[PDB]
């Protein structure tokens, strides 16, 4: 009786954790648009995985293996970008939200990563964020602004745009 | 009072930096590209004069040192020069140097070529102004939002800290459990007396 | 500061017709994408200095704009 | 399908019914600061639930309009999505509030929050997971987290947390 | 003594910190209260954009709020007895156009009696500094040493590729 | 270093080198706490510092 | 220790102080310039210590002691040849930059008058060679550490270089002398435009006259040479047009006609062909504007076609000078590694279990040429960084010139990994130089080859498994966990690294892994009963696992009676099982018999190896206390009867499956054995 339960739980965890691992890997590599990048999702006590921590190891795109903590956080929010999608990729999530990520990524990197959303989102996923960065939206298509209004309390309004009437 | 400039050899990736045109008063703001290493600069200058941040283990004080290509170096340094014009640090000179030489078992504050005893330089440094383990007035990339999240009462002690009045508190409860064994030590005195 | 830089911009481009409406559609009729969205926004902080009305009823329609109290005359 | 548009009403700073556009393919939500605008997210994750202590207010009673200025609205609120998907039908979900409770419906009829659960089980979103919200400040603290919080969300996306009380008590026998 | 010095500074910096609030938000005010007592915490209550019906706690904030009030807890315990030199990592992500600009003006004018040291993403920061410095990383150590005001302006916003 | 409360200093931050000589007769206790309550332009941690010192001083005498 | 240390050192300076002519004198010099870089005090000590014991002024009297304390250096330096040179170097290093102050400048006037009167013995020489090239090799290591102190001399160095003999220490003579030129050819004060025309001339002179190395390390210095001073670079043009129209007229004779005699003929032209254009083409880049003087024409991918064409023959020393070329080529351009067919050709060599044992050794030795040549190129360009750094944009962050090294080892390594199975010695010693030397520049992520890399330690030879533990030991000093992830695996690979070879080899590990209480329990209870109670685990595979397990030291108490508590348990359950469906009813039993057996003498002969009564053991229990088994094992002298046992044992099982009725009776035997195990107290 205990060998089956410990089949059933081994079973599944091994299943999804393995197929999360190769897909992380690959969704990195394709992420940073160079190749020279890895990240590798591994557990500890490969006999009984689901009782144990699963550890995390990402390279830099371009710099020596370090502990994940010394990184900067501009990377750091790459990587996590990257393990979020990842994670969609195994069992399919109808839609994300994203709140202010590029808190610490310069414009070109946010740049690139609005190029992944874009070729990504049409046939996957529907993305909703919110930023501040023009650079972000643009490859969007349509705007929601939201506005406050004075009173007695803040209350506040809503009003879109549309952006596909439009060049480049 | 004013920090004229640093100089820094191995640190974490600064190899060798020899002298570099002087800070001005009042506004030198640093900018560059996603990943250069500038937090590390003042991961550095706080480093020095903030004892918190050399706290943690070994294993974390071994990555600490830069590692890149050659040799591998075994003892960083860190030097800083800075112009006590007021006298607010005390020591008269026009352009103070201290350097914190650090190895894996080395950790040394050099102070104009004499050698210190690593307590009398964190005195030094409260007494000017300085404090050594106060995070306030080193503000690091994310937290600025937890104080205001903060509970009250660590605000009450920020704000206690800064009117100066930590040490007198520490001393005085410090010296009342050894006042109270000396009443204990008179109490037996008394008995030997009436013997 | 270039924002009320262009909003003395806004006061000449509304001072040339003066039926009291800016729309929105018109506005961006002949424009490229970033920069149509930075005026959107800008008519947002607009609408946050209190110096203009703006309404709209159906979810995609042009906005209608009117002088506030801080117009600044 | 995906996400058309949502329903507010007296939630965080929305005084009164209005509804928000239909959503294109990969819209935005953008404003100057302080306008209120994570609150829709808050609402997004109180229609699909998430536990209140992640709602960045204590008590719930201050969900209401201008409640932590100090004066209510009402003993309301409502929000509520239209999920389109393939088929030419559409549903809508809802969850109203009263005194500490709160009540949840699907096809404007009062259901249970088990079934309601069930129901999205089935579109395929797991709310005790939380693996794909993102708050302000959490993207960074997604990667410094001790792992062993990690493998708790890989077990908990994983269906094999339920499988925990036959396992430790097995355990106990076979090790008696 | 002690006491009495306690007295005195929490007068002091509640003063100026009503002071700095209202002059960095456009409309508003905040102070500082004590609490029960011996003393036990410190509260703040904060109100804008009504001026008499709010009246606020803490967990019900924006990004851009919480910061300003940090920042200006700042300023204000600075404008008390200044401090050795601030250097400031990543301060100006939460805030918009408006208030960024408030802040520059602040340091602008702040800046005569201490030193300023800041990292950003963004140019306005920029609109009042003496001089600059730059920041460069090739074949694995990094490099620093000082640029002109002119490709920095440019670097800031100008370009946007992968160079 | 120099001055008629040196020795509060040492005792108040190296302490060691103290010996039962300095400690024995070298100060009349009476007159320097009385000295310390009106002296021109005294920091309040150097006040401190001066308490944990003479108190030192009594522990030892005791 | 630090204090034994110092001592030891101390007596070691006061013997060779007071009575010189000691035969060991050179072994101490040369342990001393061993212990150079361990540590802090240590450093401080030796530097003195040489600083007065040679480099000391020397006054210009009793020339003749200075001439036997030179006699002294020489001696130590070509004793210590053999092994390496970096702790000399790391000593001149330390020597040189620890006074880079003015004070009296006292070591700098000694060590030129050291190297002016090596010139001067050289002089008098006229005509003992070991001593001869030393004394060269020494000068040669002097230049690499700072070339100041031989500029005057080189002129005078010269005629040694025009001509010598076809002896091996002549050659080395003559790559040493070339290594001083190339060294110190650029900071040479004006020089005259003759002495570089004779000089080019007979370097020409020597390149076709002599071996490999000699030719490689010659045109290296005609690179530099060329590339500082002079301009005149259709010489080497003409040179690298002639030896291509050669390989071209080779080819093109070659295509139609496998069945020529040419090659018989023309042997060496061919292979000194392939030689040269690989070294030509290496050090020094003919592809650009005024080398051809008109478009280019893309040569390297023409080489590169040659080669790749060329690599299909017949012979096998030809592909081994190709395959050189090719890293040859590689060295200036490593684009060119991603190119399909190179890339597939590797991945096909080192693979298939290839019949070539040179190809192996030659790739791994164009690994180790490639990653030392771009690591130094690195170093001594970040060396000058302030006077063309200015000119490189902010916003650029190149990075095809440093990320590539990196992508470039993910093709191979695996297999690399593979090739570390091989039952030759000399592949396994370069792979295991390759993948070492690799990742102490973090290249590649380290926990994939981790278990490899720990279970490469239990080969024969010292030096493999010494460099090898000491990596490791390297790698783990940073991270707690990694080891402890992999450790079932990393043995079970070493029992198959055994078994495709063929006391304590394992005992490093298990005293690394003995640091965490929980690691340490973990480890062991996992593959100690599943190996045990229901696998079909191979019996060679148990005997390995038994052994490793009965020599392992123990430091504490906890583990002898944790491990006999569990045996017991699981003992007692399999083996009544086992005994009573024996007893109430089958090779299936014979082997799982033997598999149980052997399980209870390990407990037998761990018993044994302690003498505690079983009440004592009994009475432990798992998570007692932390404090109460805190005593120091005592283990009495040659008593290591494991081996023996198993021999024993072994032959009982006698390797010998279902053929005959004699094994019956033996199973018969065994069962019988059993219940005399149960008899046993
Ligand atoms: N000891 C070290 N040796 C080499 N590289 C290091 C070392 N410590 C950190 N780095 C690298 O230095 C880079 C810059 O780090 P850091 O200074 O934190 O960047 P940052 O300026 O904070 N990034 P950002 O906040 O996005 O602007 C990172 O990619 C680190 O991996
Ligand atoms: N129920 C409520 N009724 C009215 N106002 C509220 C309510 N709850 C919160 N608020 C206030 O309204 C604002 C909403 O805060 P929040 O939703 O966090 O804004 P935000 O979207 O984060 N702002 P920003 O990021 O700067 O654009 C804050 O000023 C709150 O204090």
């Amino acid at each position: 009786a205990f060998e089956q339960i410990k089949k059933e739980r081994f079973d599944r965890f091994n299943a999804c954790f393995e197929s999360v691992a190769t897909n992380i890997d690959e969704i990195y590599k394709a992420l940073s648009r160079n190749s020279s990048a890895q990240a590798f999702l591994g557990p500890e006590n490969p006999e009984e995985p689901y009782l144990d921590g699963i550890n995390y190891n990402c390279v830099a795109p371009g710099k020596r293996f370090r502990p994940m903590d010394n990184l900067s956080g501009g990377e750091k929010t790459v990587a996590a970008l990257a393990l979020l999608f990842a994670i969609h990729s195994y069992k399919p999530a109808p839609f994300f939200v994203l709140d202010q990520i590029d808190a610490a990524l310069d414009n070109t990197n946010i740049g690139k990563v609005a190029n992944y959303i874009k070729e990504q989102s049409t046939c996957n996923f529907q993305a909703i964020v919110i930023s501040l960065k023009e650079e972000f939206y643009t490859k969007a298509e349509s705007l929601i602004g939201v506005y406050p209004e004075q009173g007695d309390c803040v209350i506040s309004k809503v009003l879109t745009f549309d952006l596909t009437k439009y060049p480049d | 009072m004013y920090i004229k400039q640093v100089i820094i050899q191995g640190f974490r990736s600064y190899r060798d930096q020899t002298i570099v045109d002087p800070f001005s008063s009042k506004h030198n703001v640093i900018v560059g590209r996603n990943g250069s290493g500038k937090s590390n600069f003042f991961y550095a200058i706080q480093f020095v004069l903030s004892d918190e941040f050399s706290h943690l283990r070994p294993e974390q004080r071994l990555a600490l040192l830069h590692e890149g290509t050659g040799p591998r170096v075994i003892s960083a340094f860190v030097e800083i020069i800075f112009d006590n014009s007021d006298n607010r640090l005390p020591i008269d000179k026009e352009e103070v140097s201290l350097r914190r030489v650090i190895g894996a078992k080395k950790d040394q504050y050099f102070l104009d070529k004499k050698m210190v005893t690593k307590n009398d330089v964190m005195n030094l440094l409260e007494s000017a102004g300085f404090s050594r383990s106060n995070p306030y007035y080193i503000v690091k990339q994310g937290k600025i939002n937890q104080m205001a999240t903060a509970p009250d009462s660590q605000r009450l002690k920020l704000l206690r800290e800064v009117a100066g009045t930590r040490v007198y508190d520490e001393r005085k409860e410090e010296s009342i459990s050894l006042m109270k064994e000396t009443e204990g030590k008179r109490e037996k005195i008394n008995e030997l007396l009436k013997y | 500061k270039r924002t009320q830089q262009m909003l003395h911009g806004l006061q000449r481009a509304l001072a040339k017709t003066g039926a009291e409406s800016i729309s929105l559609l018109e506005l961006c009729r002949n424009t490229n994408r970033k920069q149509a969205a930075a005026k959107f926004y800008s008519f947002l902080v607009l609408k946050k200095q209190q110096a203009i009305e703006l309404t709209q009823e159906e979810p995609y329609s042009d906005i209608i704009a009117t002088p506030g109290p801080r117009f600044h005359i | 399908g995906f996400l058309k548009l949502i329903e507010i009403e007296n939630f965080k700073s929305y005084k009164g019914r209005q509804i928000i556009g239909p959503f294109q393919r990969f819209t935005a939500i953008i404003g100057p600061n302080g306008s209120g605008k994570s609150n829709l997210m808050d609402a997004i994750s109180f229609v699909l639930g998430e536990k209140t202590s992640n709602l960045r207010v204590k008590t719930l009673r201050d969900l209401i309009h201008g409640a932590p200025v100090g004066k209510p609205a009402a003993n309301r609120a409502f929000v509520s999505m239209v999920y389109s998907e393939e088929g030419a039908e559409d549903r809508t979900f809802a969850r109203v509030i009263v005194g500490g409770s709160s009540e949840y419906k699907i096809n404007n009829k009062v259901v249970q929050l088990h079934e309601y659960s069930e129901e999205l089980e089935k579109l395929g979103i797991l709310i005790k997971a939380r693996n794909f919200l993102v708050f302000q400040g959490a993207v960074e603290s997604i990667a410094m987290k001790n792992p062993k919080e990690r493998t708790a969300l890989f077990e908990e996306i994983s269906r094999s947390g339920e499988l925990a009380q036959e396992y430790d008590k097995r355990k106990k026998e076979m090790v008696k | 003594r002690k006491y009495e010095a306690i007295q005195l500074t929490f007068k002091q910096v509640s003063k100026n910190f009503s002071e700095v609030f209202q002059k960095l938000v456009p409309g508003g005010k905040a102070t500082l209260v004590m609490k029960k007592g011996q003393f036990t915490g410190v509260g703040i209550r904060v109100s804008f954009t009504g001026k008499q019906g709010e009246m606020r706690e803490m967990q019900q904030l924006s990004g851009g709020q919480k910061s300003l009030v940090a920042l200006a807890l700042i300023f204000a315990i600075q404008k008390c007895d200044p401090a050795p030199f601030y250097l400031f990592d990543q301060i100006d992500q939460a805030l918009d156009a408006q208030h960024r600009k408030a802040v520059s003006d602040m340091i602008m004018e702040l800046a005569v009696h201490a030193q300023f040291i800041t990292t950003t993403f963004r140019p306005e920061l920029l609109e009042s500094a003496d001089k600059f410095y730059g920041v460069k990383f090739r074949n694995k150590v990094s490099h620093i040493d000082v640029i002109t005001a002119e490709m920095a302006k440019d670097f800031v916003e100008d370009d946007t590729t992968h160079g | 270093k120099r001055g008629p409360l040196a020795k509060i200093w040492l005792a108040a931050h190296w302490d060691k080198k103290l010996t039962k000589a300095h400690v024995f007769e070298c100060n009349l206790e009476s007159s320097v706490e009385s000295i310390i309550s009106p002296k021109v332009k005294m920091a309040l941690r150097t006040s401190g510092h001066l308490l944990l010192g003479v108190v030192r001083i009594y522990h030892r005498k005791a | 220790g630090i204090s034994v240390r110092k001592r030891v050192i101390k007596i070691l300076r006061d013997i060779c102080i007071e009575q010189p002519t000691f035969p060991k004198i050179t072994e101490m010099c040369v342990k001393m310039i061993r212990r150079v870089n361990d540590e802090e005090g240590i450093k401080k000590l030796v530097n003195e210590t040489f600083q007065k014991l040679w480099f000391t002024p020397t006054p210009h009297n009793d020339k003749e002691a200075m001439t036997r304390k030179i006699l002294n250096i020489t001696d130590v330096v070509a004793a210590c040849r053999d092994t390496g040179y970096d702790w000399f170097e790391q000593l001149l290093q330390n020597l040189l930059k620890s006074e880079e102050d003015s004070s009296y400048k006292p070591v700098k006037k000694a060590c030129t008058q050291l190297v002016d009167n090596l010139v001067e013995h050289i002089l008098k020489y006229e005509e003992n060679s070991g001593r001869l090239v030393a004394c060269i090799t020494t000068l040669f290591l002097f230049s690499k550490i700072r070339p100041q102190l031989m500029v005057k001399h080189a002129m005078t160095m010269q005629p040694y270089l025009t001509t010598k003999c076809s002896t091996q220490n002549d050659f080395m003579v003559i790559c040493n002398v070339a290594k001083i030129l190339e060294l110190v050819v650029p900071l040479m004060e004006h020089p005259s435009e003759t002495f570089l025309a004779t000089i080019e001339e007979d370097l020409m002179k020597l390149i076709i006259k002599y071996g490999m190395t000699v030719v490689q390390h010659c045109v290296s210095c005609l690179g530099a040479v060329v590339n500082k001073v002079t301009q005149n670079f259709k010489f080497v043009w003409a040179c690298f047009n002639r030896y291509y129209g050669a390989i071209s007229k080779l080819k093109s004779q070659h295509q139609e006609d496998p069945n020529n005699t040419s090659l018989l003929t023309n042997k060496p032209a061919l292979l000194r062909s392939l030689f040269t254009v690989g070294a030509l083409c290496r050090h020094f880049d003919f592809d650009l504007e005024d080398f051809k003087g008109n478009s280019k024409v893309n040569i390297k991918d023409k080489v590169l076609e040659l080669l790749m064409y060329f690599t299909k023959h017949s012979d096998e020393e030809v592909q081994t000078k190709a395959i050189i070329g090719l890293g040859f080529a590689f060295i200036q351009h490593p684009s060119l590694m991603f190119e399909q067919e190179v890339k597939n050709l590797y991945n096909n060599i080192l693979s298939d279990k290839n019949s070539s044992v040179n190809l192996k050794i030659q790739v791994l030795k164009n690994l180790q040429t490639y990653l030392q040549e771009e690591d130094t190129r690195m170093q001594q360009a970040d060396r000058d960084w302030k006077k063309v750094a200015k000119q490189e944009d902010l916003k650029e962050m190149g990075d095809v010139s440093s990320g590539m090294s990196s992508s470039i080892m993910q093709l191979y390594l695996k297999q690399v990994l593979e090739a570390f199975f091989h039952t030759q010695s000399s592949v396994r010693h370069f792979a295991l130089n390759v993948i070492a030397l690799t990742l102490n520049q973090g290249l590649i992520h380290p926990v994939q080859c981790v278990p490899y890399l720990i279970a490469m330690g239990t080969d024969p030879e010292p030096a493999m498994r010494n460099k090898a533990d000491q990596q490791l030991v390297e790698i783990d000093k940073k991270y707690a966990g990694f080891i402890h992830m992999k450790a079932v695996a990393g043995m079970k690979m070493s029992y198959q690294v055994q078994q495709a070879i063929n006391s304590a080899l394992c005992s490093h590990l298990y005293s690394m892994i003995r640091g965490n209480r929980q690691h340490r329990r973990a480890f062991l209870i996992s593959l100690l009963n599943l190996f045990d109670d229901t696998a079909k685990t191979d019996v060679t595979m148990l005997l390995y696992i038994a052994d490793n397990l009965a020599c392992f030291p123990y430091q504490t108490q906890e583990e002898p009676l944790f491990i006999m508590h569990h045996i017991d348990i699981t003992l007692s359950v399999s083996g009544s099982n086992l005994l009573q469906s024996f007893k109430e009813s089958l090779i299936e039993f014979a082997n799982v018999s033997q598999g149980i057996l052997l399980l209870l003498m390990l407990k037998q002969h761990l018993k044994n190896l302690c003498g505690f009564s079983d009440s004592k053991i009994q009475k432990y229990s798992p998570s007692e206390s932390a404090k109460v088994y805190d005593k120091a094992i005592n283990r009495k002298t040659g008593v290591h009867f494991h081996p023996k046992q198993t021999l024993d044992f072994l032959r009982s099982d006698m390797a010998n499956s279902k053929i005959t009725e004699e094994v019956k009776r033996s199973i018969v035997k065994q069962y019988l054995d059993f219940k005399l195990l149960m008899e046993h107290l």
